């Protein structure tokens, strides 16, 4: 954390067919941290006003938008906004 | 103080036109008053007693808006007294 | 993106064919649905008749697990002012089919309240559809 | 809590059994409400008693059906109680209102004087009470009188409200007030499409002054005693153009009356060392 960056910024990837809802989206913006959030074409910003040195833990509900299905894991990347080369990679497979 | 068919009420005072216009510092005014008020003159009459003393105690009603107003006759009072005095309670006779 | 065409003639009128642009993979197969969609109180139990093929106009093997519940309402009630009670309820069934492929099959509406004044007047239904190797289903949610 | 004796008051051991149900609402039949509700959900119960006669029946109500469309407001009570050796049976049935106001805020009609006058605070006493008469712990009430709120008082942790309503500066002709109790929070819920909280209006007049000085005396809302001198109170506003400036003291006079009969005159002399105004007690000897 220290003199590296104060900012921080995660996108997550949906897959097949479904999606996040409105509600839970600002349910969960006023929240600490929650700078700005973004849904994009599958791609949900998460800009976020700094970093914790402690876990910080967010969740959302997730609808089905088309059920049709495939065996695939989606993935999170993280990273900073100063100099946007520290990140991170994760990922998570879907709850079918 | 109408009691026993004698009435002892001695007559009301003039009234007063309504339209005399009169100034004091400001604006140019005319005359309004409510039946609907209370005067000492009110004030008596309800516990009987009579006074005469030469100064006014009588409040100045302009014409046009009189008592009228059928009869205001409310509880005035809020009575407990009464009668009969009985409810069912059936608890009959259990001792000798 | 959108893009679209726009072209002027000798008269300066106008057509815009729009269209969108997106890259995506064909995809699934047919299943077909036809609810009454109006259900009275005094109804016993709920009939059904659903189907659905391959692309080639064959039956599918699968199941159907049928979601299909409601809740009470807002309701505020009768103690003086505002400040809504208690919640509702729901269900979870299911349905097959496959070898001709068909489940018309029924849904007991008894369980669920009759007359009653837990109701908001409509009921949520949720189709599913499995194969053996695809666990690929197809989307449908509609209203009674 | 029940119990039951001899005649001669010697324990009656026995079976008591109680039932206590209801229909649900049952509104016409017909182009009414044909099939609707049920025929009252109902329980039944028994217990022992013997030791010298008593029973605690606590009974659940979470099987009934509370806050739905089954409601009677009324639970009816039916108790049945029989004895070892005689199967006599002695039956009690009642009914028990099952309400929906749960606290109600009302005018003191011993106070809560109708005539007003101008300066002198008017006050308004107020009681707030739940379910089966209980003190209302601290609460928050507010007093509005045309469309604005201006109490917003504090209670005395037995619902007991008091406010001092300015009066200077009104020369108003209706004058209803109203009272309300705002809070989002209690198990309450809108009945009889009524108020969406408690409230309560007095509508009050003025009083006529040809020059303007006021007077009033404080209720009491206990009865006075026998052979004890009290010190009962008044308040006073003398306007200038009264007496007369320069003279600092005015004598109020004091009258008392039994039946028919005028009794124990009075007169107080006092000086108004502040500006105008004042209040005194009344020194009155009681008498049988």
């Amino acid at each position: 954390l220290r003199n590296e960056t104060n900012m921080v910024i995660i996108d997550i990837q949906m897959l097949s067919g479904y999606q996040a809802d409105y509600p839970s989206l600002r349910q969960l913006e006023n929240s600490q941290q929650v700078s700005k959030t973004e849904e994009q074409d599958n791609h949900v910003f998460l800009y976020l006003n700094a970093v914790p040195l402690k876990t910080i833990q967010l969740s959302f509900k997730v609808l089905i938008g088309s059920r049709v299905l495939n065996v695939k894991s989606a993935s999170v990347y993280v990273y900073d906004y100063y100099e946007t080369g520290e990140n991170g990679f994760a990922s998570y497979s879907q709850p079918c | 103080y109408n009691y026993g068919g004698f009435n002892l009420e001695e007559p009301e005072p003039p009234c007063e036109d309504p339209n005399t216009v009169i100034f004091c510092k400001g604006r140019y005014y005319l005359p309004v008053s409510s039946s609907t008020e209370g005067d000492t003159y009110q004030n008596l009459r309800r516990v009987g007693l009579v006074l005469g003393t030469s100064s006014k105690i009588r409040k100045p009603v302009v014409c046009g808006m009189e008592a009228k107003f059928s009869v205001p006759r409310k509880s005035s009072g809020e009575s407990d007294f009464g009668s009969s005095l009985s409810n069912g309670h059936v608890e009959t006779l259990r001792k000798n | 993106g959108s893009y679209t065409i726009t072209a002027e003639g000798e008269s300066c009128e106008s057509a815009r064919q729009g269209f969108t642009v997106d890259e995506y993979i064909l995809p699934r197969f047919s299943v077909i649905v036809d609810p009454p969609n109006t259900i009275s109180i005094l109804d016993d139990i709920l009939t059904l008749n659903v189907s659905a093929i391959y692309t080639y106009g064959q039956p599918v093997p699968g199941s159907v697990t049928i979601k299909c519940c409601r809740e009470a309402s807002s309701y505020y009630g009768r103690k003086g002012n505002c400040f809504k009670g208690n919640r509702g309820i729901c269900t979870n069934i299911t349905g097959e089919l496959g070898p001709d492929g068909a489940f018309y099959g029924v849904v007991s509406l008894l369980p669920f309240q009759m007359g009653q004044s837990g109701f908001q007047m409509s009921l949520g239904v949720a189709l599913t559809v499995t194969e053996e190797g695809t666990g690929i289903q197809v989307t449908h949610q509609f209203f009674i | 809590n029940v119990s039951a004796i001899y005649t001669y008051g010697q324990p009656v051991p026995g079976s008591v059994t109680i039932k206590c149900c209801r229909e649900a609402s049952s509104y016409y039949g017909r182009k009414g409400n044909c099939f609707k509700g049920n025929r009252g959900i109902c329980t039944n119960i028994t217990g022992e008693l013997g030791p010298d006669g008593a029973f605690y029946g606590v009974v659940s109500l979470l099987p009934f059906q509370m806050g739905q469309s089954g409601f009677q407001m009324s639970l009816g009570v039916a108790l049945t109680v029989t004895e070892e050796g005689t199967g006599i049976q002695v039956t009690h049935q009642f009914f028990i209102m099952i309400t929906s106001q749960l606290a109600t805020l009302i005018f003191d009609y011993d106070a809560l004087k109708e005539f007003y006058k101008r300066g002198i605070p008017y006050l308004v006493k107020v009681i707030l009470t739940d379910a089966n008469d209980n003190p209302m712990a601290n609460e928050q009430v507010e007093v509005e009188l045309a469309g604005k709120t201006i109490g917003a008082v504090l209670t005395d942790k037995e619902g007991r409200a008091e406010y001092a309503i300015d009066t200077s500066s009104f020369v108003q002709e209706n004058f209803t007030v109203v009272v309300s109790y705002e809070n989002p929070h209690q198990c309450y819920y809108t009945e009889w499409e009524g108020p969406d909280f408690p409230t309560a209006q007095h509508f009050v007049m003025r009083f006529y002054s040809e020059t303007g000085s006021f007077l009033d005396i404080q209720g009491s809302s206990v009865e006075l005693n026998c052979g004890q001198v009290h010190n009962i109170s008044v308040r006073y506003i003398l306007s200038l153009d009264g007496m007369g400036e320069g003279a600092t003291t005015a004598t109020f006079y004091y009258l008392a009356m039994s039946r028919a009969k005028i009794v124990q005159h009075g007169q107080r002399d006092v000086h108004l060392n502040q500006s105008k105004s004042g209040l005194f007690n009344i020194g009155l000897n009681v008498t049988s």
